[PDB]
């Protein structure tokens, strides 16, 4: 039951772990931003680089109602949007050579146009392409290369329509569940997603992330003391199971070669008395 | 020893676990294979790629492979999601071919600086599609400035690696910065569990050969019993020889 309990407290920890993970991986997230951002704020400000746009989200606003609609729909509203290949690549460099963050980029050069025309959509979904409204409607059609099939439904009619009407498009609900057209289960959760466009923050502090670092280093510390202690009861069970077999065996030839003392022992104790009365007749013999 | 001196290292390897319940006992478990992480391995060279290597999955990664559909989506329902994942079926994943012309060609022009990700890899016969899949669609090329011209190329749309971690897709997109390789630490992980199972596997045909041998020692001892009382005998027949 001992380990038992051992193998139970560490899943506790493994959960635990991950979870830590998950809130790790946000921060880390976060602070990318947070350090992208700087460069958003500082290598346009300087002058020196040309052409930098710089987020997909400083761009058009959409409704603020579909906030979380358009945060569960696509993340890539975090790209950057740049325009020549040399100056991001410049950009990348330089940011690898002081390691200041990590994210993805695009190109408006190598940006495949296509036509950004609204198609018939029944059932009265609306299309949230329509929906934003571009400062520069020459970014529009880019908009189309990102936000393809873009609708919304909901009242559950996803079943008719979303699953296979007269074609499949990437429907987003109001609420945020996304039916992909790749085919592939997309695993729900419970995981929030808000806060991209205004017409959320699950920011923590770092002590308390620290602290979460220190009590699962204390927990798994306390594990291996256990699962040592473990150990040195197992060796202890070894020993016992292997002191009983040899015990039991030399009580076993202990008690046979008392036996055979006692054997031997009773065999030659007559040749007391019969040395004795061999000695004591010869004595009497006293003639010569 | 090895399984208690290893565990520092699952700290790190832990996006990587797979948990979930039991919705159904009488389904057959076999069908759920795991994750396609330790599902598959990389050769030594690999390790020259290893940054690369996280690109060509992505967070694909992450993803647990099903046999059909109908079961993929009961064990969804009813599995109690607690985390956004993403599962594979088998059964309705299609496989989307490239033409090996294009390829050839392209590493006729960028001579020694041009890899195939199929051919870095190593996986199971069975799962083969499932690399079509995920693994059949993406290049590797060394040089930054052959990834550069040869995305810039109409007919040659290759979704080429740069070993710097430099995502070249055919349609101009790019990535950088620093972010990190945790493949070799799950590289280690795996033929740790590996090297277990083997053992673990060969401590257990020993011990059943054990429990063989311990019922032929039960009779041995039956007969060990009488063995005993023959040596006693011959103890006192030696002792009486000098009594």
């Amino acid at each position: 039951s001992a380990h038992l309990k051992l193998k139970e407290m560490q899943k506790v920890l493994n959960a635990h772990r991950q979870r830590a993970m998950e809130a790790r991986s946000s921060l880390s997230k976060a602070q990318n931003k947070s350090k992208v951002l700087t460069a958003l704020s500082r290598l346009q400000k300087s002058g020196r680089i040309n052409g930098f746009h710089g987020r997909l989200g400083d761009l058009g606003v959409i409704d603020d109602s579909f906030d979380v609609a358009i945060s569960t729909a696509c993340p890539r509203l975090d790209d950057v949007v740049v325009d020549t290949v040399e100056c991001a690549q410049h950009c990348i460099d330089y940011l690898r050579k002081n390691k200041l963050g990590y994210a993805r980029f695009i190109l408006l050069d190598r940006l495949r146009q296509f036509n950004l025309q609204p198609i018939s959509t029944p059932e009265n979904v609306p299309r949230l392409f329509d929906l934003v409204k571009p400062k520069n409607p020459k970014f529009s059609n880019a908009f189309y290369s990102v936000l393809r099939d873009t609708l919304v439904a909901q009242n559950l009619k996803q079943a008719n329509n979303v699953a296979y009407g007269k074609k499949r498009f990437r429907v987003v609900t109001v609420d945020g569940k996304l039916i992909d057209i790749s085919g592939t289960m997309s695993g729900g959760g419970n995981h929030v997603a808000k806060g991209l466009m205004k017409l959320k923050v699950d920011d923590y502090t770092p002590e308390e992330v620290d602290k979460i670092e220190r009590e699962l280093s204390e927990r798994e510390n306390n594990f291996r003391v256990a699962s040592d202690t473990v150990h040195e009861m197992e060796e202890e069970l070894k020993k016992l199971r292997d002191h009983e077999p040899d015990l039991e065996s030399q009580i076993s030839k202990a008690e046979m070669e008392a036996d055979s003392l006692a054997s031997e022992l009773t065999l030659a104790e007559q040749q007391v008395k019969e040395a004795e009365m061999a000695y004591v007749k010869a004595v009497s013999d006293k003639a010569q | 020893q090895t399984c208690k001196n290893s565990e520092y290292l699952k700290r790190r390897v832990t996006n990587l676990e797979f948990n979930y319940t039991k919705p159904y006992p009488n389904f057959e478990a076999s069908f759920v294979h795991g994750v396609v992480g330790q599902l598959f391995q990389i050769d030594n060279d690999n390790i020259r790629y290893a940054t690369a290597l996280q690109t060509c999955a992505g967070g694909r990664l992450f993803n647990v492979v099903v046999q059909d559909s109908q079961t993929a989506t009961q064990l969804l329902e009813r599995g109690r999601l607690r985390k956004r994942v993403t599962i594979i079926p088998l059964d309705k994943i299609y496989t989307r071919p490239i033409s090996s012309q294009v390829l050839d060609l392209a590493k006729k022009i960028a001579p020694g600086k041009v890899e195939l990700a199929i051919n870095l890899i190593r996986f199971d016969e069975s799962i083969t599609k499932a690399m079509e899949f995920i693994f059949g669609n993406s290049l590797i090329c060394e040089d930054p400035e052959t990834a550069k011209k040869i995305t810039f190329h109409p007919k040659i749309r290759a979704r080429s690696i740069t070993l710097q971690g430099d995502v070249y897709d055919p349609e101009g997109t790019l990535s950088g910065g620093s972010r990190e390789s945790l493949l070799v630490d799950i590289q280690k992980y795996n033929q740790i569990q590996k090297q277990i199972e083997t053992i673990q596997a060969d401590l257990n045909h020993v011990t059943e050969e054990l429990q063989t041998q311990y019922a032929t020692s039960q009779k041995t001892k039956t007969i060990q019993s009488d063995l005993n009382l023959s040596l006693h005998k011959l103890d006192l027949a030696k002792r009486n020889l000098d009594a």
